[PDB]
């Protein structure tokens, strides 16, 4: 039993793990089974998810989340996002699923029976993190793998079937996309937009060909830059810029996750896109809007002019002006005007919300659409009591928006801690005193008072 | 309004660039004890 | 002088794994009854009878929602002693009509009071100083503000907070709406103790945990700490140069860190208990004068609390009927307050 | 240490889980018959599902007298038919 | 107080018959209210449109009446404005529409009873708070 | 040395009597900027329209405040997320009217006091101590960051987050109450537990210590001046503590592990206050406190009420009163 103890280890069993540093064999074993556990997650949901849906309620107001993730990208919806097809979400649970066993076998097997150590079986597989030169190649294989999956994403896209399109001409339905955005201007331009209202950042990205686009320069640059890791050597700048230790490079990650995670929090709570209403329930923005919609829609058939109603305040009731003069709607949805989603946008001209296309060209879908996402807020209690906090039981509902939102925020947060926890822990390590301050030699104790 | 904006910015990317270089300026060396950490 | 009070004496002092003690006489019934009470009643007794409330697991409430209830305001602040004139000996009506809620209150009371005499009677034992009961003084102000001078102060025990968590989270929003609480300059100094407190016990022993001698060859640094250390487990001058240099000031003695350590969140609760005492007799810190003239007289002036005063008059108009039940309070559709379209 | 047995000695010998299987079954059974015989209700005065409420009535049976509260209660019982 | 039988009685057409559900009626009738209607009609109100409640007062001066067992599962099946002049099945759910309104698709005729069912007999249970809104809560 | 070394070592030295650093050549700009704005602010802006309904909120002391009710008020619902910084505006009345210098103090603020945090590290790194106090002050942080960024984020619009005062703190609160009933939340809950353990541990620890003080001084002096900065030997007996708090609980239940105890002193508090950073930051998308409205239910139906739904009705006194003439529909959706 190398190393399982705090005598030998210097680690408590509490930090347990941090036994592992320099054991690649079983380090690989931990690894490997933890992404078993992840694909297991993935299989056993998802057959979860299956088993529980009924095909004719919307998938949001079943608390499905991966279902959605299927349907997205094509397989078993069809116009609207209708279901047609239950198998392909079969199919990819089960498939999930059997992988995790291989994923675990390998996993157990590093863990407890291979070699503790690779370096002397082998000097491919072997490494010390202090390599310089074997982190980056390792680094650019899963780069090359990443570049990979992306293009897994294109040619789904492209050749097999396309993705699910909620803004497809005619109304949302699966669409093959044939001439995606390679323009860099758009696809980087994305990425110099401000993250604020009315822009967005990347979080703003509304149709699929620069979706697909992006995801082929992502690919492109993945690969390359995998390519580029593998043939080359830190060069001195980058040297003395960085810690290099096991514990500096997974506290690096753990902010690149941290951060990719308040971007998905963001990304799932706004874009409409490829997060479609359809499957995930309209965004809060969508939702309010729609109440507004609602209402214009009753009161109009009742016979009032919603464009010149002057609401209490002076501000139109129904119909008001952006700070730079679009028309929107009235009331506290005037925070939402940068909304955008298909059943809204006929009715939108060159000055915004057109008021003789309101008044003559609502079509009755649009007015169901309306009250359907009116109606699922994403509001609702953490016993999934469906609605604001004053509602009384009834309605078993929360949105998968806010599920996703709230449990990617918490993630989030608790990765940026773990990232100054790893990042001071490795820096006090590098330097000589992260067990403590050596009472014969006390930094201070050698300077200069303050006063 | 415009000059204000360009003054601003001008001024935000000063400190920024003396963050950046700043961090880069062999940080990890000042310490008081092991400093060759290259 | 080998007595009987003496062998007793003996006897209730002796080093066990539960110390016992004169104190404990008082401490371990009182207690033991309250918390009894509490488990008794969350579990099996209603509030149908005081309040129209359902308050117990056999009812279906559940951890949140489980109270003991204060009694009917009828009762006024009857001790509602079980042979008391309205129970009368009868242990099921007693229960109906709110006895453990009094018999909580009073056994946690005598129980708080024997706590702080083991404070006391230990620590003169062991030969320390007594600042742990001192400290103590404050939780005993505050349960004694609020439990009991609070509702004497009002109309009956009815008013007093019941025992429970929703039933607390409903203490809170009362006063509020009744009392505007928040405003008050004696509950903002409860606050700050409270909070600061939490700071100074976050900052001390994050200090300390990050100021340590390595006194040992361990990653985990716990172990290289030994309790019959004559030395300081970190340093203090260390310590003192980052804070004074990140904060501009920082402690230089220990002695007084610690003491501080005691007065900010024992003074805090003290002041809070104050402005109870207060809220006892509707002496509020409900509105400013010159802000009520000014609005008044200009439908333009308007700040943050005008605001809050609206909201309080939404939660009185809106909670009273069904939290105030003995007043029958009929309230028509048409004059409750409410915004545009809500 | 006080004297008393350490309780790690105790929950680990055969016989303090001889005595303990027998016991702590039989608590938590007496404790389920206590509920489920409806013996609770009557014990503590809880009124059952179906007795909040008269079939008809809609107002909560609120004591509001002090010393005879109890013959309200009374009342209010008989009250439910 | 229980759920009675007499409770459980509730009009069948506007020619003084009455039908009496059980209580599995009942049940199913509040799990199908509640999958296929309370979105919109939580409480007996009606979010998208306060001003038409479900208190049985309104559905009786409802064109045709709506108070009673037939009139309600003809509402689910060819739903009109509160004076009968329009047919309003392709923004309400209803059996007309279930190409649109696809949770309408698997409720059958006994499913439409125990919807009108539920909908006749909450009030009697709850009073004013059906059709009520926050007031009443 | 030249000129950009020199630059380096005395922004990096260890001699300033405060330290500057790489983080502070940030926070001492962003800090002041923000600083400066509230202080002219709070005394002197004039009134903002928080709401967008054209129905201007006084904040500064000389329009009629003072320093209970007074706050630097929330941007413009009409502006919502959007950036409004001085330059957006066709003139200072302009920004003053829709709530700009809110943007301006709480995004150099947030960006201060996150650099406030990273300087915690480094001089930690400079001075050759353990890294972690900096992970302590993430739990106020990322408080700060709920209610001025992840809020308004959530909800569409600044003019929902916190307001820069008072009573407009207060606001908040009841309308959050209001809207996420935030006190059955368990988040918050463990934020309470967090905050009120903090105080009761803090008070507990000062005792004991100040209990278990080595007699050094005479009963015409402080006991303060028995302890001597910088001194080797530990001023108080920490066997006698124990010795006591062992025999008050029993003895298990004490710390004789005087870094076990200051490592419990650090964790309950900063872990209690991450979740109520995290209560915030999730009731910010809506996913709100447990809602037991009408649940328990007799035999015939009627609902029988629980504190719970007495709860609910105090809600609704807010939730019907709260911005009484900015909603036009039935539902507020955020
Ligand atoms: C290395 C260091 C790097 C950082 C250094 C500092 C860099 C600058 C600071 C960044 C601060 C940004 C603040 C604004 C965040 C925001 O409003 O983010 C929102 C945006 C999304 O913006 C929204 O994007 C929308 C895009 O949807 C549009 O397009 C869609 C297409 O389907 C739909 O149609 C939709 O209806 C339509 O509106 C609209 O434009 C909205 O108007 C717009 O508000 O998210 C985004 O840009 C991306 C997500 C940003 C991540 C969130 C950061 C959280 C940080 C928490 C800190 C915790 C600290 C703890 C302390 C310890
Ligand atoms: C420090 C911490 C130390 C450690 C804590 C130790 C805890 C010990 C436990 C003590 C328990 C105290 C019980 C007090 C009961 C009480 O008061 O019961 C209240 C009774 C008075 O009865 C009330 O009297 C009221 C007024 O009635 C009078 O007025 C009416 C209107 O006209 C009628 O005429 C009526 O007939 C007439 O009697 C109403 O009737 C109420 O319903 C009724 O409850 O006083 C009385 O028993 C006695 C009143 C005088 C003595 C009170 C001293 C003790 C309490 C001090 C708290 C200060 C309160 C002031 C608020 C600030
Ligand atoms: C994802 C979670 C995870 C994973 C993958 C690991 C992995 C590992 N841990 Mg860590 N650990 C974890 C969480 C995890 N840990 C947690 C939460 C704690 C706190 C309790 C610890 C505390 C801890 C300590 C104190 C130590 C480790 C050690 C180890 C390593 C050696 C294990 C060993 O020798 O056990 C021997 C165990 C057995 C022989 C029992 C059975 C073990 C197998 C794996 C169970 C497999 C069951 C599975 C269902 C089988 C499916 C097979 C099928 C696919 C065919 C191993 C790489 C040790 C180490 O670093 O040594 C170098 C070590 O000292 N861990
Ligand atoms: C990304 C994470 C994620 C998200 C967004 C969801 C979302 C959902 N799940 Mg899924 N699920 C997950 C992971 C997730 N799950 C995991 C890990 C499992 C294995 C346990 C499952 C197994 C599962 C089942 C069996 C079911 C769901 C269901 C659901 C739906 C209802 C959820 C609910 O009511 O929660 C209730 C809320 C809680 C239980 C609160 C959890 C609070 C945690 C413990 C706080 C943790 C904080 C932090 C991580 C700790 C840090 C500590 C600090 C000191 C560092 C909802 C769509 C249900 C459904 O509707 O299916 C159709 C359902 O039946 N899920
Ligand atoms: C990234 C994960 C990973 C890594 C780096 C390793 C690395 C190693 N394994 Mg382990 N192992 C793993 C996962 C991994 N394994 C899994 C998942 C299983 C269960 C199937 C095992 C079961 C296993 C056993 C039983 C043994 C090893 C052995 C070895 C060593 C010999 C490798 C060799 O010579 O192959 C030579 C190269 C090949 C044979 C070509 C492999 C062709 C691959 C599989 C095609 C697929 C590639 C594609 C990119 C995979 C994508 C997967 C993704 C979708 C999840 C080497 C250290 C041996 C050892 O430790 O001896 C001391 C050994 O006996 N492995
Ligand atoms: C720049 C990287 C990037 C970005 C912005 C996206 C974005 C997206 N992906 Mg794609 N994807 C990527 C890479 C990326 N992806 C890679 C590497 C793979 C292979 C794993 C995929 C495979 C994939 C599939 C199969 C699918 C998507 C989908 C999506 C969309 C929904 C998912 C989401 O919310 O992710 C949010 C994205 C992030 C949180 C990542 C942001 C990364 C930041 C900008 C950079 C971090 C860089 C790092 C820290 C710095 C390196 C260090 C260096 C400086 C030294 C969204 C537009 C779905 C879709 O399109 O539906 C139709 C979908 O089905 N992606
Ligand atoms: C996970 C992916 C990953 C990781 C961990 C690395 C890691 C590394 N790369 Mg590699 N690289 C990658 C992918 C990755 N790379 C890809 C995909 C490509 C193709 C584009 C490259 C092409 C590449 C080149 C040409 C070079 C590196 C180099 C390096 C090394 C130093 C990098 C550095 O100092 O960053 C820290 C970043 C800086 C110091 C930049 C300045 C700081 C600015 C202000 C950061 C601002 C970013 C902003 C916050 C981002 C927000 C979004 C924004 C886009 C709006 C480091 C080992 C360098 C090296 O040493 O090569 C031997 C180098 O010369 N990489
Ligand atoms: C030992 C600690 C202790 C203390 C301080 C208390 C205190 C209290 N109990 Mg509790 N109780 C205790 C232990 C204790 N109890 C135990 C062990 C039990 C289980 C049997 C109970 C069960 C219990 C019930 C069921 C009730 C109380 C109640 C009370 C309250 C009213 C008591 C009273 O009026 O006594 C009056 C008696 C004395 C003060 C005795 C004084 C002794 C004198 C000085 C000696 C002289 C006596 C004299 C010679 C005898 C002549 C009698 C003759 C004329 C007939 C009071 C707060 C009541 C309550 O809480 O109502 C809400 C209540 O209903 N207690
Ligand atoms: C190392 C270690 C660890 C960990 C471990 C792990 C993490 C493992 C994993 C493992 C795994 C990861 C496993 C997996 C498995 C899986 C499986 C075994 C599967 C199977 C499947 C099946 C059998 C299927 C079936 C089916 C079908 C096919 C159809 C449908 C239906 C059903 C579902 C029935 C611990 C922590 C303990 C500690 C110590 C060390
Ligand atoms: C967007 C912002 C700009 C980003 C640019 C990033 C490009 C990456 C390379 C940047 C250049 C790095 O250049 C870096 O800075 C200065 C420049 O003299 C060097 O010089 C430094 O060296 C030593 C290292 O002990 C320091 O003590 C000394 O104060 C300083 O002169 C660093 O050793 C060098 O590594
Ligand atoms: C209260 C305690 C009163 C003690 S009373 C005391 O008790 C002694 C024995 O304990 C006797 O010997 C003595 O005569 C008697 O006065
Ligand atoms: O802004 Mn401030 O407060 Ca959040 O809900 Mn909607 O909007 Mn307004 O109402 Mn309720
Ligand atoms: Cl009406
Ligand atoms: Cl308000
Ligand atoms: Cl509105
Ligand atoms: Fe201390």
């Amino acid at each position: 039993a190398t190393n399982r103890d705090q005598e030998s280890s210097g680690f408590a069993w509490w930090a347990g793990n941090a036994r592992l540093i320099n054991l690649s064999g079983k380090l690989l074993g931990a690894h490997v089974a933890h992404a078993g556990l992840i694909v297991f997650w993935a299989g056993a949901m998802t057959l979860f998810e299956l088993a529980h849906f009924i095909p004719e309620k919307p998938m949001y107001e079943q608390g499905l989340i991966l279902i959605p993730h299927i349907a997205t990208l094509g397989w078993g919806v069809g116009p609207g996002g209708e279901v047609v097809d239950t198998f392909p979400f079969f199919v990819v649970g089960v498939v999930h699923l059997i992988s995790s066993a291989v994923l675990g076998f390998g996993g157990v097997y590093h863990a407890i029976r291979g070699p503790e150590t690779l370096e002397e079986y082998s000097s491919f597989f072997g490494y010390d993190w202090k390599d310089k030169n074997k982190m980056t190649t390792i680094l650019g294989f899963h780069l090359i793998v990443l570049g990979i999956g992306a293009l897994l994403l294109v040619a789904k896209a492209m050749f097999f079937g396309g993705l699910y399109d909620t803004w497809a001409p005619g109304g949302g339905d699966v669409r093959v996309i044939t001439n995606p955005t390679l323009d860099p201007r758009v696809i980087f331009g994305y990425l110099l937009k401000s993250p604020f209202g009315g822009e967005g950042w990347i979080v703003s990205v509304n149709n699929l060909e620069d979706v697909v686009g992006g995801h082929i320069w992502i690919g492109l640059i993945c690969i390359a830059g995998g390519i580029w890791h593998i043939l080359t050597t830190p060069f001195g700048w980058a040297r003395r810029a960085f810690i290099w230790s096991g514990e500096a490079y997974l506290s690096y990650s753990l902010g690149a996750l941290s951060m990719m995670g308040f971007i998905a929090t963001c990304f799932v709570w706004f874009n409409n896109t490829v997060y479609p209403s359809e499957f995930y329930g309209p965004t809060g923005p969508e939702a309010s809007q729609a109440q507004a919609m609602t209402f214009l829609i009753r009161d109009q058939k009742l016979g009032a002019n919603v464009g010149s109603a002057q609401g209490p305040t002076g501000l139109g009731k129904y119909l008001m002006r952006s700070p730079t003069g679009e028309i929107i709607f009235g009331g506290e949805t005037m925070r939402f005007w940068d909304f955008r989603g298909p059943w809204l946008e006929p009715l939108r001209g060159p000055n915004g919300l057109d008021l003789n296309k309101i008044k003559n060209d609502i079509q009755p879908w649009q007015e169901r659409r309306a009250a359907e996402y009116m109606t699922h807020a994403p509001l609702g209690s953490l016993n999934s009591v469906g609605g604001v906090a004053t509602e009384i039981n009834s309605v078993n509902f929360v949105s998968p928006r806010s599920w996703l939102a709230t449990s990617h925020f918490v993630l989030a947060f608790f990765f940026l801690v773990g990232h100054l926890w790893h990042a001071g822990r490795a820096r006090a390590a590098a330097a000589g005193f992260e067990k403590g301050i050596d009472r014969e030699s006390e930094p201070v104790l050698s300077m200069p008072s303050l006063d | 309004m415009e000059t204000l904006k360009i003054t601003v910015y001008i001024v935000v990317t000063f400190f920024v660039l003396l963050f950046v270089f700043g961090f880069l300026s062999g940080d990890p060396a000042r310490n008081p004890k092991r400093k060759d950490l290259e | 002088e080998r007595g009987w009070f003496d062998i007793l004496d003996d006897w209730l002092k002796r080093d066990r794994f539960v110390f016992v003690g004169w104190s404990g006489i008082l401490l371990f019934p009182c207690a033991y009854l309250a918390l009894g009470g509490w488990l008794t009643g969350t579990t099996f007794v209603t509030s149908w009878y005081t309040h129209g409330l359902a308050s117990s697991y056999l009812e279906g409430c559940n951890f949140l929602t489980v109270a003991v209830s204060t009694p009917a305001n009828s009762m006024g602040h009857s001790l509602l002693l079980l042979w008391g004139p309205e129970a009368q000996g009868d242990f099921t009506r007693w229960c109906q009509l709110g006895g453990l809620w009094t018999f909580i209150a009073l056994h946690g009371a005598f129980g708080l009071i024997g706590f702080m005499l083991r404070q006391f009677e230990i620590a003169r034992l062991v030969g320390v100083r007594p600042y742990n009961a001192i400290a103590f003084s404050a939780p005993i102000a505050v349960f004694v503000s609020v439990f009991l001078i609070y509702p004497l102060g009002q109309s009956s025990w009815f008013f007093a907070p019941s025992f429970g968590v929703a039933a607390i989270f409903r203490f809170l929003l009362f006063f509020q709406g009744f009392h505007n609480w928040t405003l008050n300059p004696f509950h903002m100094m409860g606050v700050a103790g409270v909070l600061g407190g939490a700071l100074l016990c976050a900052i001390h022993g994050a200090t300390v945990e990050n100021t340590l001698f390595q006194d040992g060859e361990g990653a985990s640094t716990f172990r290289a700490f030994n309790p019959t250390q004559a030395e300081e487990t970190y340093s203090m001058v260390t310590a003192n140069r980052f804070w004074s240099q990140i904060f501009g000031i920082a402690f230089s003695n220990k002695r007084w860190l610690h003491f501080f350590m005691l007065f900010v969140p024992v003074t805090g609760l003290w002041m809070s208990a104050i402005g109870v005492v207060g809220l006892a007799l509707n002496l509020r810190s409900y509105d400013f004068i010159s802000q009520e003239i000014r609005a008044a007289e200009d439908p333009e002036f308007e700040t943050f609390y005008t605001k809050n005063l609206l909201l309080n008059e939404g939660i009185r108009a809106w909670m009273a009927p069904q939290d105030q039940p003995h007043e029958n309070f009929v309230f028509p559709e048409e004059v409750l307050p409410r915004g545009n379209a809500l | 240490t006080t004297g008393e047995r350490p309780f790690s000695d105790i929950i680990t010998s055969v016989r303090y889980w001889v005595i303990h299987s027998i016991t702590i079954p039989a608590l938590f059974i007496a404790g389920w018959l206590f509920v489920s015989t409806g013996l609770a209700y009557d014990v503590f005065g809880t009124p059952r599902p179906d007795s909040y409420y008269a079939q008809e009535q809609r107002s909560i049976p609120l004591v509001t007298d002090r010393f005879e509260a109890k013959q309200q209660v009374e009342t209010f019982l008989e009250q439910l038919k | 107080a229980e759920l009675t039988p007499e409770v459980l009685t509730v009009p069948l057409n506007s020619e003084g018959k009455t039908i009496t559900l059980t209580e599995k009626q009942y049940l199913e009738g509040k799990r199908l209210f509640q999958y296929a209607c309370a979105s919109c009609h939580v409480g007996g109100i009606t979010k998208t449109n306060p001003s038409l409640d479900l208190r049985t007062e309104t559905l009786a001066l409802a064109t045709p009446p709506r108070d009673n067992i037939e009139g309600l599962v003809d509402y689910m099946k060819n739903p009109t404005t509160y004076d009968g002049e329009q047919e309003i099945a392709e923004v309400h759910p209803s059996l007309r529409s279930a190409d649109i309104f696809p949770k309408m698709r698997n409720l059958t005729e006994k499913d439409l009873v125990a919807i009108a069912g539920h909908i006749l007999v909450e009030p009697k249970i709850l009073g004013d708070k059906w059709g009520g809104g926050k007031v009443y809560y | 040395a030249n000129l950009w070394e020199r630059f380096c070592n005395w922004v990096t030295s260890t001699d300033n009597r405060l330290y500057v650093g790489w983080f502070g050549v940030i926070m001492i700009p962003t800090l002041l900027a923000a600083t400066i704005c509230f202080v002219i602010a709070f005394i002197a802006a004039p009134p903002v329209d928080i709401d967008g309904i054209r129905e201007p909120v006084s904040g500064s002391l000389l329009y009629g405040n003072n320093i209970i009710t007074g706050a630097v008020v929330p941007s413009s619902n009409a502006i919502g997320l959007h950036f409004y910084p001085i330059w957006e505006a066709a003139s200072l009345d302009e920004w003053l009217y829709n709530g700009g210098p809110y943007q301006l103090i709480i995004f150099h603020f947030l960006l201060g006091a996150s650099c406030y945090m990273g300087r915690q590290w480094e001089l930690s790194y400079r001075l050759g101590m353990r890294p972690w106090i900096c992970v302590a002050y993430s739990a106020p942080l990322a408080s700060a960051f709920a209610v001025f960024l992840i809020y308004p984020i959530g909800q569409g619009s600044f003019s929902d987050g916190m307001p820069l005062g008072i009573s407009g703190t207060f606001n908040f609160m009841i309308v959050f109450q209001a809207e996420h009933n935030i006190l059955m939340h368990p988040f918050h809950q463990l934020g309470v537990a967090g905050v009120f353990g903090g105080a009761l541990f803090c008070a507990m620890h000062g005792s004991l210590v100040t209990s278990s003080l080595i007699r050094e001084t005479t009963e015409t002096e402080s006991a303060n001046y028995g302890y001597k900065f910088g001194q080797e030997e530990e001023t108080y007996n920490i066997v006698a503590a124990h010795g006591y708090f062992g025999r008050l609980i029993f003895q298990y239940a004490s710390f004789n592990n005087s870094r076990s105890l200051h490592f419990f002193l650090a964790a309950w508090p900063v872990v209690g206050v991450w979740f109520a950073a995290l209560g915030i930051s999730t009731m910010a998308f809506n996913l709100n406190g447990f809602n037991f409205n009408h649940s328990v239910i007799d035999a015939k139906g009627n609902v029988i009420n629980t504190w719970a739904d007495i709860i609910n009705r105090a809600n609704l006194g807010m939730e019907v009163m709260h911005e009484r003439n900015a909603h036009n529909f039935p539902l507020d959706l955020a």
